[PDB]
């Protein structure tokens, strides 16, 4: 109650965060400075004067997230137009880049230089953890700061402040799907660090959305800016539904304990229904069965474990928007009673679901628009040996032909660490295989 | 007969040297046959793993330099006279208090073990392998030295008694 | 800010830096008079790439204006874009274009390098924003070769920690026979690769090819061919300092240029154009751009590396386009080439893109490819030697300038190892 503090690291994690901020700002009708003319309109939070009045308020407005970026362009963008009093100039953060796609680079090389100033803001952010609940960290996981800086921070969060829940939203392709043969090499250690120190990760495949953005949504010019705008709509459809209005308004803790019922984090792939060309050009309101069916359209469901297979533990559908109770129970009962889909034989139950009842009130402009019926989906497969098995395979597919661990050690890390982490992924394969054939 | 003592002592010095000498030959050959990328691998690092630092300070202190400083020790492998110094190394010239200080800092040390260093960096591997064999060879050569000099005194007496 | 200082060595090496000056300045809002003309975002920040601000908004060089001789200095100062500011930023003394490699390394280089190195010494530690040094170098006489190899060696001994980029203007690498050059040239090349970090190589006679075919001009003026290269150079340096999530800096550019590090040569080619500098249509779209990247006849350096293995490609774009279209068109042309980049790594091209277009151009880009499979060049310098290595009437000239016979022996060894290396990398 309401939502809770949000940490935005990396350039994707800031543009996603700006997209989400515009969504909260747009439904609200917030004035750029002031002084605001409504009694009172909900949007971020349930006051809107003095602006933002985001649960945090006063002075020169105290912000409810932190953005950290390489270029002044975003600080110029907020200082000149709207959002200007909705942030504070000393917590709108701007630095520089020098870039490497290497684990050792964020862990050591820039990681020992820029740490103490950002640390001091992390220490203060952990002192003033508004909303009470935990840390929402927007990643930044695949690169050299993504791999390196996140691995150092994840431990430091976890050892000092492990009583708090850590929610990590991650943009990253499932292994071997990327054209890059050298892309697993920096990611092998973070993948290993995640084993110990990540209980909760919601993952988007950037390759899956690229294909959806080009073909389902029928966008002529995809670019990064437009993709990150679309993944802000995901983050908003989830979060902005559970903040405080017409919903179950499920807590961070309550969700985490449903996600993770036994040792090692239970990370699902995220998908989203109205990333469809009819919807973008405006079409029918839809019934809860039909929004389901739009969501279960080709390309929108994953092909990873093969579409109907991989032995689902559960799928969890998050029904935003006005809903009828008959319609929703049949919406999740129909797939099960069809029984096209494959589940674990010990547990064919699938009772996992979010039903909420506030509509999106956002104005036409972006790829989201004002609607009655929405859904988002988290898919959990047991037979994930295939992911680990690809990570294992793809590293050696360079490696056997010619050795290529040199650069990841030339930036300052131990040699044996890389391949031991690889060996771990290979033993993980058979652990997630056996649960993938269940009992 | 006269040669009996000379022969004994000579074989005695050689039995000691042969235990360590195929290692020194294997180790010089290790350092010669490196590809030029594995000098850049050990050099590039801004913040080195600690075993890398310990092997690069070890060889630098053995070989010719007084520098503990990461900025100065990493470039010494790109000198044009590095292999000339190693091919024309004199392990005898290395002074006795200093030898035992080197074995104390590097040889005895936990993270200077050959398995812990090649785990850290195989590109440190060739360089640590010379540093170990050499520093051990100066130690065994100096240890056989009192009997090596008594040999060259006996050889000198043995020639002079022959010219008598 | 970047504040890059450009060192310019030998007569074509300055000529190309000259021609850069007049393009980069216009672009970034600096007048012929040194006064303002901007009112665009790079005609405001970005602009401190080569310049600094003073005097009611008149612009002082961070990359100072320098030559050796007064009338050639006079041409740099007459400009149009050398007329900028007050006389402390014009420097000259000595001359160059001497003769004999062994004489140029020792006796004549000793005097020249002292006057030149002392310029840099004051400048180097007085630029605290320096994100790097840019070096346009040519081979003119004994000064651009043997003096020049000393120079690179002497400068990289003073500054091993400072970032360096060498663009080399080279007459087409070893075409037709030579007399007593082959020892001298493999000694120069053996000094090149131990004194050089990052090497881009420009071929004159690939320029002549593109002039007669693409440009459709039958007089191939080299001032104009440098003025075209400068326009493309501008295209690179300015692009990586615009917004755009595929753009990249220092260690990410570096690891990409040499994924296996022993120094290798880097090869310019062309992107969209069916013409430049003449003809109404001069091309702008995603197939036009890629077409020339997957040809073979635009690229620099007469040594044909592409038959042996194609090797890694850096591509740098400026202009509005579908990010996704280029990646679909790149999936097309990379499976015309297949796993023929190297066995070890299928697909081997990485791009860097910005939305904001160039000066009067709508879209343009560059190709910078990579050295594999070039033993043919290192065998061709040895093969052109034999008849004159037998007859040998002119290497006494050289050895009698201070040059020892054993440095030539070592050099032939190094040429033989370089034959090796390329052959190894082809397998």
């Amino acid at each position: 109650m309401r939502e809770c503090i949000s940490i935005h690291v990396g350039q994707a994690g800031v543009q996603i965060g700006n997209a989400c901020w515009e969504l909260y700002c747009l439904e609200h009708g917030i004035q750029p400075d002031g002084q605001m003319p409504s009694d009172k309109t909900i949007g971020g939070g349930d006051d809107s004067f003095n602006t933002f009045f985001s649960e945090t308020g006063a002075g020169k407005h105290v912000p409810r997230a932190v953005f950290v970026d390489l270029e002044p362009t975003v600080i110029d963008e907020v200082r000149t137009g709207t959002y200007r009093q909705l942030f504070h100039p000393e917590q709108l953060i701007t630095g520089k880049e020098d870039a490497a796609n290497n684990y050792a680079r964020g862990h050591y090389t820039i990681g020992k230089e820029i740490i103490d100033l950002v640390l001091d803001r992390i220490r203060k952010l952990a002192d003033q953890c508004t909303g009470l609940q935990g840390f929402s960290v927007f990643h930044s996981f695949g690169g050299g700061t993504g791999s390196g800086f996140t691995s150092l921070l994840m431990e430091r969060l976890s050892v000092d402040y492990g009583k708090k829940s850590k929610l990590e939203f991650s943009i990253y392709p499932a292994p071997q799907v990327s054209t890059a043969v050298v892309e697993p090499y920096n990611s092998i250690l973070t993948t290993h660090t995640t084993l110990e120190h990540s209980d909760c990760a919601f993952m988007v495949d950037n390759e899956a959305i690229y294909d959806i953005c080009r073909r389902n949504l029928d966008i002529e010019r995809p670019t990064y800016t437009n993709l990150n705008r679309l993944i802000g709509q995901i983050v908003s459809s989830i979060t902005a539904s559970l903040r405080f209005d017409g919903a179950l308004n499920v807590d961070l803790t309550e969700f985490q304990t449903n996600l993770v019922p036994y040792p090692r984090g239970h990370f699902p792939l995220a998908t989203y229904a109205p990333v469809i060309s009819a919807e973008k050009a405006y079409h029918e309101q839809l019934s809860v069965a039909e929004i389901t069916n739009a969501c279960f359209e080709p390309a929108n469901q994953m092909v990873k474990c093969d579409p109907r297979h991989g032995k689902y533990m559960a799928c969890c559908l998050l029904y935003r928007g006005d809903v009828v109770p008959k319609d929703v129970n049949a919406a999740i009962a129909t797939i099960k009673t069809k029984r096209t889909i494959q589940f674990v034989d010990w547990c064919p139950t699938g009772f996992k679901v979010g039903i909420n009842y506030e509509p999106p009130t956002v104005v036409p402009g972006g790829d989201l628009a004002k609607v009655q019926r929405a859904v988002c989906m988290l898919s959990n497969t047991t037979a994930i040996a295939e992911a680990w098995a690809r990570l294992d395979h793809k590293f050696d597919l360079m490696y056997a032909k010619r050795a290529f661990v040199h650069w990841y050690v030339g930036e300052g890390m131990e040699e044996g660490e890389f391949s031991e982490a690889r060996e771990d992924m290979a033993a993980l394969e058979k652990d997630y295989e056996e649960v993938g054939v269940d009992s | 007969k006269q040669q009996e003592v000379i022969a004994d002592k000579q074989m005695s010095v050689k039995e000691d040297l042969d235990k360590v000498e195929p290692a020194v030959i294997e180790a010089q050959n290790a350092v010669k046959s490196i590809k030029k990328q594995h000098l850049v691998e050990v050099r590039s690092m801004a913040n080195p793993p600690a075993a890398v630092k310990l092997a690069l300070e070890s060889i630098c202190l053995l070989l010719g330099e007084s520098t503990t400083d990461w900025k100065q020790i990493r470039s010494i492998i790109m000198r044009e006279n590095f292999i000339p110094t190693i091919v024309n190394f004199s392990a005898e010239e290395i002074s006795d208090a200093i030898r035992e200080k080197m074995k104390k800092n590097y040889m005895s040390n936990p993270s200077y073990n050959y398995e812990i260093v090649n785990r850290a960096s195989l590109a440190c591997g060739p360089m640590v392998k010379w540093a170990i064999a050499q520093l051990n060879y100066a130690d065994m050569l100096k240890r056989v030295e009192p009997l090596r000099n008594e040999l060259q005194k006996l050889e000198d007496d043995a020639k002079d008694n022959q010219q008598k | 800010m970047r504040e890059i200082v450009h060192i310019q060595a030998g007569q074509c090496g300055n000529q190309i830096g000259a021609k850069f000056w007049e393009v980069i300045s216009d672009e970034h809002g600096i007048d012929p008079t040194g006064s303002y003309h901007g009112d665009s975002d790079l005609q405001l920040e970005r602009i401190n790439v080569y310049y600094n601000e003073a005097a009611g908004n008149k612009y002082v060089p961070r990359a100072i204006l320098v030559d050796l001789e007064p009338g050639t200095m006079d041409s740099v100062r007459s400009g149009p874009f050398g007329q900028i500011f007050r006389p402390d930023n014009f420097v000259f003394g000595q001359s160059g274009a001497g003769n004999n490699w062994a004489k140029g390394h020792y006796t004549e280089g000793a005097e020249l390098v002292d006057s030149v190195l002392d310029v840099v010494r004051k400048e180097s530690e007085s630029c605290d924003c320096l994100q790097g040094f840019q070096l346009t170098h040519s081979l003119g006489g004994g000064t651009g070769s043997g003096m020049g190899t000393l120079l690179i060696s002497k400068i990289r001994e003073e500054y091993p920690d400072r970032i360096m980029n060498t663009f080399s203007v080279v007459p087409s690498p070893k075409v037709s026979d030579t007399v007593v050059e082959p020892y001298n040239a493999t000694l120069s090349v053996h000094q090149l690769v131990e004194n050089t970090d990052e090497t881009y190589c420009i071929d004159n006679e690939a320029l002549y090819d593109i002039c007669f075919r693409t440009l459709k001009l039958t007089t191939p003026t080299y001032g104009d061919l440098n003025h075209l290269v400068s326009a493309t150079m501008s295209g690179v340096t300015t692009c990586l300092r615009f917004p755009g999530q595929l753009n990249a800096d220092l260690r990410k550019l570096a690891v990409n240029m040499v994924p296996f590090p022993r120094l290798h040569f880097f090869m310019p080619g062309f992107a969209p154009l069916t013409s430049r500098g003449s003809q109404q249509y001069r091309a702008l779209t995603v197939p036009e751009l890629t077409q020339q990247m997957f040809d073979a006849k635009n690229m620099m350096a007469a040594c044909d590396p592409r038959h042996g293995r194609y090797l890694t490609v850096a591509a740098v774009f400026r202009g509005r386009m579908s990010m996704k279209e280029v990646d679909e068109q790149m999936l097309n042309v990379q499976n015309k080439n297949s796993s023929y980049f190297v066995e070890w790594i299928p697909n081997n091209v990485k791009t860097a893109v910005c939305d904001i277009p160039p000066r009067g151009l709508k879209m343009s880009a560059t190709f910078i490819g990579n050295s594999t499979a070039i033993q043919e060049l290192f065998k061709r310098i040895s093969e052109q030697f034999t008849a004159m290595f037998r007859r040998k009437a002119f290497l006494h000239w050289y050895t009698g300038e201070g040059m020892d016979e054993m440095e030539f022996t070592e050099a032939e060894s190094n040429m033989n190892d370089l034959v090796s290396e390329y052959q190894q990398y082809q397998d």
